[PDB]
DNA sequence: GTGAAAAATCTAAAGCATCACCTT
DNA sequence: AAGGTGATGCTTTAGATTTTTT
């Protein structure tokens, strides 16, 4: 039996309300190391990956690797019922067709044990190996949220550039264009609000801006995010969740093809 | 009704028919007759007993006419339990003393009876009375008391079903003794002591020329208000006897004298009129009445005169010391019509309403005249016609005589032969086939054919209430899913344009092994010509192989297509003929098990599927039981005003059903957000193939009768052309009479045939079987989706419209081939190949091998045979195909397109807004211009450029706000002309723009503006009162003709601008809404289909919906969409457990 | 005549905010004891009883009993003009169809007046029997409102079971199902968030959630809600409007008769 | 060129919120004395005047008179995704067809740029003469906004009736009519709450009520409002700013012609 | 004149973003 | 003094109705 109990439960609420928007269907996977999600979106354009490590949990007890394709907008709607400081316990049996969620209220008086059924589906399984990422920056979450709400009123294609002067977020659109330039931090005493850069070569890439709005629903999850990019590789958006684990939003660029040249 | 009143009515009608020259035969003798009229009339017999009869009205060749009063006792049938037949008669023969003519037993077969072919007949009890009034008395006595007993399920309680009770009595006489209208009869009057004898003379068929009186009027009217029935006077009246015309005017309202004059639109119709002028209304009405007396007509002709002309003339005559009753014989009846006691009233609008196959956009005089007769009558506006006549009334005379000549010749060429050919088989007098709908006349025809088979007739079915399908879920509507109508693509498909064709080589390999079979079947079943008389079989059966192999090695090409309307002339008659489906035979498993014919391995079952649709309440059984138990003992307002409070348990079913629907319309409106849930499921029907063949054979008999009459029509048309080349008058006249008789007979037969489908599902139809329409339309969808998938394999489908596919095929496809045959009957035979392969694919999947027939009734000999008349006729290569596309996400327009014939003429518009009702005149002349201007061009972009060079004109007009274009034709360019359906208080709380403008006219003119039904509401939307919905901006066009200060005051109180100073039409009308309407039209028709075919936007003046433009720019973007699976390596495949 | 003044405006207008949508017809009956409303919507399953006592009003004076047949949706569009502390004033005549509203500012500077018209009506007044209640609960309005708008997204029919240990709210549907358990609190200090349940025998019933959503629109009106239920007796929702009044919702339960057995 | 540095962003941003519904597109005026706008309504009824003086801002730098036909809704979208404390630099060119916006933050590490195209627009300019107005009344922004937005529930047009004793905001409509009365205050210290009535002669006027609802969108921008009128002149509504700008609304009255007599 | 489908409105409800309040 | 949280207006879209073509 798979039982995972975690004390402060706004994190599991927000991480999956950020999962509802991007994809319609996901592949829950359980093992000894932790919970894995390696399901792509319905458009076969962008990917979400979750590794929620077991050592962060208050209580973790798992039998073996098991994959079940639970829908996400339903889990997000039922999970919205939980409070912002609840204690969350996922429970699944060995071979049952229903999983349960236990929410324990901060008042130590209210208990809320829900359950939902399962459904079958057919989704590609994909595995990402390790490639050097030429440019990696550390972005505050709210700053990135204002970025994604700021560029998306212009158009739908985003330029994510990384040069010696810093990082650039651009977008063209029917009403013109927008260019947002950010530089690294030097003399700030705090880390959760600062921005840090590291590079190997200048990177000039473009990505789908709508899927960044779909991504950035996990802004209040944690105040930091890793933006990683290199030549001809999918864009990496690493939202770390406390000491729990991390999520990678994989945004496949729409690479320019040599047609007119 | 008192019997004294009936006797007075009968003697008055006898005298009135005497003064119209239909003298009754009282002496013995022979006579020849041609029935033109049947009426029910009380006639006193020799026993001095009250008794009904039917007055037939015969005319002869020389003009002499007479009447015959045939008495036949009214009767019907009652059903009793087995072993309780004589006892019911014994009870009944001692409870209506002096009332029953007689009672007997007439055994007949049933249609829903189990084990019906063992040899049993459920014998009924036949009850016959004397008069129709006593018939109504006894039916009102007996029918509800046992009808409720049958619905919920003393010797009287053992009767189970009153059968055949809604039939008219005289129609039962027309069925029984076989006297139809418009046949020749030999009548022997052998005296009072015996009933008169009538026999059918079928040797003579030449149609005599009756006496017909058409009439039309003009009426004086105060401006802006239609003429009334208590202050106005008839402006003048024109009328027609057998082509000859007389007009009667009135001096006090005409400006000078007018003499005799003629008016002929074409040599076919001659319009000689003689004009009479009289000082006042008295001489007008008396002269018209006495001319009717001296001419003695037999059939009247009006044109929308049943609701306008007769009531106004009657109301005007009854006040001036006269009476329409005592002078001409015209008055209201129970159904709100004008039925003469001695004459047949023909309303020529009903034929346009029912039989003309026209939309409701062509019922007015001008469009219905130009749609069938072929000429355009003179246009006159009712508002200014009085003032125009005051200056000179000759154009008024022209308009009135145009009305008269149009209605008369519209009768005598089209309505008269078609109606007089309908009634040769339908047992209705002419005033019944014209008035009743297509359902009732087919009901009477099947009434005849099923009386010929000696089977009792089903009752008109009771309407079902509180429908229960699976678990509660009370259905607002229960329907069968009809024909799958889909437009698969959109845009242009012209004959000489190149189109990219993908082709599956597997389908061509499939046709490699079947060309021999297809061209064997093309002659063994479609021409009935065996191959042993043709010798060119090897030439076609290697030419097709060579062409199909040349197509095979390149199954991806770019060349011109051929457009084919691969359809069936009448698929719905053809399927019901082919499968031997009967509305009296579709049964479940229990009744088949009750039959003793359930042998192992039987063939009397046939299985079929169909799709059932339901729109039902979200409530359950409990949530409906709660509201029906709650509504138990509460007061309700009575239907009669100023009535006492009345409770639920004595309500009629209609009002309580309406109240339950209203209650459940808001109980679940705030509990489930929706009122009905659309649910489509599958159902399976099992059909017996040995039930009475009174329907499938009837359809077949009419099909082969239509074929035979079409052949005779063809040979008589060739004879008519030879005769008009000859020039001998008598033979030309006889040949033309026979030609129009046969043409009207075949047109009547096909009008019956097309409406056999439409009768079965009708409310209040005797053979109500939902399964018939369901399975027949499901089969008609399955055959056409098989055709569409085969075409999608070997070409491109374009349209499916539940009658056939429209198709573009490669130009090198085998299209048609000839055959030299040594047979004398058919020396040469040509046939099209796509039709042939469709025939062979539908006789590889739709062969009714269980198609059962009778051979010997005595020994019960049943023969199974195979025949499929389902044929895909091809209409040859058309020139152009037009499809529009929708603004809405994904979906596109259905059941609407525009196809052209070979020579560039318009072949067929269908479903478009150009000829709708309720549409503006700006979006109709636009469509008519752009379609005729569309076909120009060389390549795909040239066509869109050429049609944009004409569709941008009607944007240049609206942007310039019609500066140089005169305002005289502006007023009708915008004006709305929708029509009402009910009265304003019938609508109740419902609100819309037409209701709003009718209420604006209610507070601008009198209440009598909106009391009459079918009001032509006219309204436009103004600009100044913004923010509100367009309901409150619906100002009438009626105000613009009124007095100026009235316009000012009503404009101030309506559009709420007291500071306004300009009242021009050019500025009060917001052009943005009209530009939006024409833009939605142009992006329905042109812009979106042009974008869907990878063509640069033809007209830049209108913008696409947001889903179109974004995708367009993406496809024309430098970066190209790159996915993740093709971009980056994979891992594998997996599944998820329970 | 009738002249009335009330210093606490909110306690009136929020009351009528509870009645904007559920019922659209009002038949006021006024006497020396105060003002009374007994309405029942066209759904024929919901009843509203609204009593405001005479002593609760600041100044009260009335001549005779009156019938006031005025639609109730109209003045909910009208009493939102007044502020929170803004004093409410009612003016009515002996037989005039016109009601006058005056909003007297607490700074005695800003006043107002609006006038309202009544229609004709014929509404049966149904009696309210005084029967013992099997299960009652005094429980905060905010928590009940949260329960309602949280279970309104999962299903549509609710199973409410008031047992001795507390109460269970179960919501089932296509999205899943979930039940929420509350118990009585004993070590509570303040009474604005305390809960208390009294028991005679356990009552389990099946209700509707959209009716409950329409009921709990007046959650800022009062901090305590009294829910009473019995066997096949309508739910009584009692709001203690300040100290003066009580608003009583009577909801007939959707009792499912046995048909499947 | 044109440079405009503005520290407090709200005094621009909220202004757009007060215009995007009232005027869809307008011509702007700039000068060394600040920015002057004379915008004409879409339905050709009302006028709007904005005078934001130069030293009320932080910095301007302009060469000559420039007129920019910036459409209101798109630049409203651009400012919709900015910050309240964000400092805004407007940049304009003499001949180029673009306008630049620079957002910068007090944390110095959040800077962004945007470019918006422009289109030529022809708007006529009217010169309203300066007249001594009989009625000048001062109310706070909140009460005037609420009285407009809650008296618009009554009808469709208002009648204002000023005398020595106060002003009468009456308005008639299908549900009835409502009149609003104002008294005088003498024991007030803070100037926003202070209501005063200035008299030259009693005045009768009638005005478009929907335009009063559209007028009360700049109420977060100001704290007090002055309504002024005289004999048969349009209403002038002033939302005075703290020596940063100035606002005028011209609502032409719909005078009642003698059509019934 | 079946049924399927279209055009053109209100319309009522779900979801969302933005602003007022409140506590940490 | 700022982010959570609820109220509420804004926005979009399914849908209920009528007329009409098929
Ligand atoms: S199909 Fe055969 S078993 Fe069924 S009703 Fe007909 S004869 Fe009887």
């Amino acid at each position: 039996m798979f039982e995972a109990r975690l004390v402060q439960g706004s994190i599991l609420k927000k991480v999956l309300e950020a999962l509802k928007d991007l994809i319609n269907e996901a592949c829950w996977d359980i093992s000894s190391s932790g919970v894995n999600l390696q399901s792509m979106d319905s458009s076969h354009v962008s990917l979400v990956q979750l590794t929620l490590r077991s050592e962060g949990f208050d209580t973790y007890r798992c039998d073996r690797n098991l994959a079940m394709g639970v829908n996400l907008t339903s889990m997000s709607k039922i999970l919205k019922c939980a409070g912002n400081e609840d204690i969350i316990t996922l429970r699944a049996e060995d071979n049952a067709d229903t999983l349960a969620l236990v929410f324990e209220a901060p008042n130590q008086e209210k208990v809320s044990d829900y359950e939902m059924k399962l459904m079958d589906l057919d989704v590609e399984q994909l595995g990402i190996p390790e490639q050097e990422y030429s440019c990696v920056v550390k972005m505050p979450s709210g700053e990135f949220a204002r970025i994604c709400r700021d560029l998306s009123h212009i158009g739908d294609a985003v330029v994510i550039s990384c040069a010696k002067d810093g990082v650039k977020f651009s977008a063209s659109g029917e009403l013109g264009n927008g260019n947002i330039k950010l530089s690294q931090t030097s003399n700030v005493d705090k880390e959760e609000e600062a921005v840090t850069i590291e590079m190997n070569e200048p990177v000039q890439l473009t990505f789908a801006l709508r899927y960044l709005n779909f991504f950035t629903k996990a802004t209040p999850l944690s105040s930091t995010v890793t933006l990683s990019m290199s030549a001809d590789v999918p864009l990496v958006v690493e939202y770390k969740i406390a000491d729990m684990g991390h999520l990678k939003y994989y945004l496949a660029p729409k690479i320019e093809d040599e047609e007119g040249s | 009704v008192s019997a004294l009143k009936r006797l007075e009515r009968s003697q008055w009608t006898d005298k009135m028919d005497l003064r119209f020259g239909f003298e009754r035969l009282k002496e013995p003798g022979e006579k020849t007759g041609w029935l033109i009229n049947m009426h029910p009339t009380e006639i006193l017999d020799e026993d001095k007993r009250l008794g009904s009869a039917v007055d037939y009205y015969f005319i002869q060749d020389d003009g002499s006419r007479f009447k015959v009063a045939l008495p036949y006792k009214p009767y019907f049938y009652i059903a009793t339990r087995k072993g309780c037949e004589r006892e019911v008669s014994s009870f009944l023969s001692k409870k209506f003393q002096g009332k029953i003519a007689k009672v007997e037993t007439v055994p007949k077969e049933d249609l829903d009876l189990p084990n019906h072919l063992v040899g049993l007949k459920r014998n009924y009890i036949r009850l016959s009375f004397h008069t129709v009034e006593d018939l109504v008395k006894v039916r009102k006595e007996i029918s509800p008391a046992v009808k409720k007993n049958r619905e919920q399920d003393d010797q009287l309680d053992n009767i189970v079903d009153m059968r055949e009770y809604d039939v008219p009595y005289h129609i039962r006489l027309s069925i029984d003794l076989k006297i139809h209208v418009a046949h020749w009869y030999n009548v022997r009057y052998r005296g009072n002591a015996f009933p008169v004898e009538i026999t059918r003379r079928d040797d003579l068929v030449e149609r005599p020329d009756p006496v017909v009186l058409a009439f039309a009027i003009a009426t004086t009217k105060l401006p802006l208000k239609f003429p009334d029935a208590e202050t106005d006077q008839i402006m003048m009246i024109s009328y027609m006897i057998d082509g000859q015309g007389y007009l009667i005017t009135n001096r006090e309202i005409v400006s000078e004298d007018i003499e005799d004059f003629e008016f002929t639109p074409k040599p076919e119709y001659e319009g000689p009129f003689c004009v009479f002028n009289e000082p006042d209304e008295a001489h007008l009405i008396q002269r018209w009445f006495e001319h009717v007396q001296e001419t003695k007509p037999t059939i009247m002709v009006t044109y929308n005169g049943d609701f306008f002309d007769w009531p106004f003339v009657e109301a005007r005559a009854a006040v001036h010391g006269l009476s329409m009753q005592q002078e001409i014989g015209f008055q209201k009846d129970s159904q709100g019509e004008y039925k003469a006691p001695q004459c047949i009233h023909m309303d020529c609008l009903r034929w346009v309403k029912r039989d003309s196959y026209l939309p409701v956009g062509s019922h007015n005089l001008k469009a219905a005249a130009k749609a069938k007769l072929g000429y355009d009558p003179v246009e006159l506006d009712p508002e200014d016609m009085c003032r125009m006549a005051t200056e000179q009334p000759q154009t008024l005379a022209t308009y009135s005589v145009s009305d008269a000549v149009a209605t008369y010749y519209l009768y005598m060429k089209y309505v008269h032969p078609f109606i007089f050919a309908l009634c040769t088989i339908i047992p209705m007098e002419p005033d019944e086939v014209l008035r009743k709908g297509s359902g009732t006349l087919c009901e009477a025809l099947l009434m005849v054919q099923a009386f010929h088979a000696n089977i009792i007739f089903p009752n008109k079915q009771e309407q079902e209430f509180n429908k229960l399908t699976d678990d509660g879920h009370v259905l607002d509507s229960e329907t069968y899913v009809g024909g799958h109508v889909e437009a698969l693509e959109s845009g242009v498909f012209r004959s000489d344009i190149p189109c990219r064709f993908r082709m599956n080589p597997a389908a061509f390999d499939f046709l490699l092994q079947r060309v021999e079979k297809t061209l064997r079947h093309a002659l063994e079943e479609e021409e009935k010509v065996p191959v042993e008389q043709v010798t060119n079989f090897e030439e076609v059966c290697d030419e097709i192989k060579s062409k199909l192999a040349s197509l095979k090695d390149v199954p991806s090409r770019i060349e011109c297509p051929l457009i084919y309307h691969l359809d069936v002339g009448a698929m719905y008659p053809n399927i019901i003929l082919t499968n031997r489906l009967q509305p009296s035979a579709m049964v479940d498993e229990a009744t088949c098990a009750a039959c003793d014919f359930n042998k192992p391995g039987a063939n009397c079952q046939r299985k079929m599927a169909w799709q059932w649709r339901g729109e039902f309440m979200p409530a359950s059984r409990s949530e409906y039981h709660r509201i029906q138990h709650q509504l138990e003992s509460e007061k309700f307002p009575p239907l009669f005003p100023e009535g006492p409070a009345r409770a639920f348990h004595e309500l009629s079913r209609e009002e309580q059903a309406k109240y339950e629907k209203r209650r459940l319309a808001d109980y679940c409106r705030k509990a489930y957000k929706k009122i009905h849930i659309t649910k489509v499921e599958e159902r399976l029907t099992t059909i017996c193939q040995r039930e009475n063949s009174f329907y499938v054979d009837t359809v077949r008999a009419f099909r082969d009768r239509r074929y035979e009459f079409k052949g005779l029509h063809k040979v008589w048309k060739k004879k008519l052309s030879a005769a008009v080349e000859v020039g001998d008058a008598a033979e030309v006249k006889r040949c033309k009479n026979m030609e129009v008789l046969y043409d009207s007979l075949q047109l009547a037969h096909k009008c019956i045939l097309n409406s056999f489908y439409g009768y079965v599902m009708r409310k209040g139809a005797r053979w109500y079987s939902m399964e018939m329409a369901g399975i027949v339309c499901f089969t008609g969808a399955n055959i056409i989706t098989q055709a569409r998938e085969l075409i999608e394999q070997i070409g491109r489908p374009l349209e499916l419209d539940t009658d056939g596919i429209w198709c573009v095929l490669p130009n090198s496809f085998p299209e048609n081939f000839v055959f030299k045959t040594t047979n004398v009957k058919k020396p040469k035979v040509t046939i099209s190949y796509p039709g042939a392969m469709l025939n062979i694919m539908v006789k590889e999947g739709f062969t009714n091998d269980q198609y059962q027939e009778l051979a010997e009734p005595s020994s019960l000999t049943y023969v199974t045979r195979s025949e499929n008349s389902i044929f895909f006729e091809v209409d040859g290569p058309y020139l152009a195909m037009i499809l529009p596309a929708s603004k809405e996400e994904g979906k596109k327009l259905k059941k609407r397109y525009a196809v052209f014939n070979e020579d560039g003429s318009l072949a067929e518009l269908k479903g478009f807004e150009v000829k709708r009702r309720g549409e503006l005149q700006l979006i109709k002349i636009f469509q008519s211009s752009v379609f005729e201007a569309f076909l120009k061009g060389s390549t795909l972009e040239e066509v869109y450029g050429s049609v944009a060079k004409v569709a941008d004109y009607w944007l240049d007009v609206l942007y310039s706000k019609a500066a140089n274009m005169p305002d005289s034709e502006l007023f009708e360019l915008i004006s709305e002309n929708r029509s009402m359906s009910r009265k304003l208080e019938d609508y109740g709380e419902q609100k819309s723009t037409s209701i709003s403008t009718a209420k604006r006219l209610a507070e601008f003119l009198g209440d009598q503006m909106v009391k009459d039904a079918g009001l032509s509401c006219r309204y436009i939307i103004s600009r100044k009162p913004e923010g509100s919905p367009v309901t409150e901006r619906a100002i009438p066009l009626a105000i613009f003709q009124a007095e100026p200060t009235v316009r000012k005051h009503f404009l101030r109180k309506w559009l709420k601008s007291s500071s306004l100073q300009d009242f021009d039409i050019r500025a009060i009308l917001d052009w943005d809404y009209y530009i939006e309407r024409l833009g939605s039209a142009i992006q329905k028709i042109i812009t979106i289909p042009a974008a869907l075919q990878q063509v640069k936007n033809p007209v830049p003046r209108v913008k696409h919906p947001d889903w179109l433009h974004k995708k367009l720019l993406e496809k024309n973007d430098v970066y190209k969409q790159k996915k993740i699976s093709e971009l980056f390596t994979l891992e594998g495949r997996r599944q998820v457990t329970m």
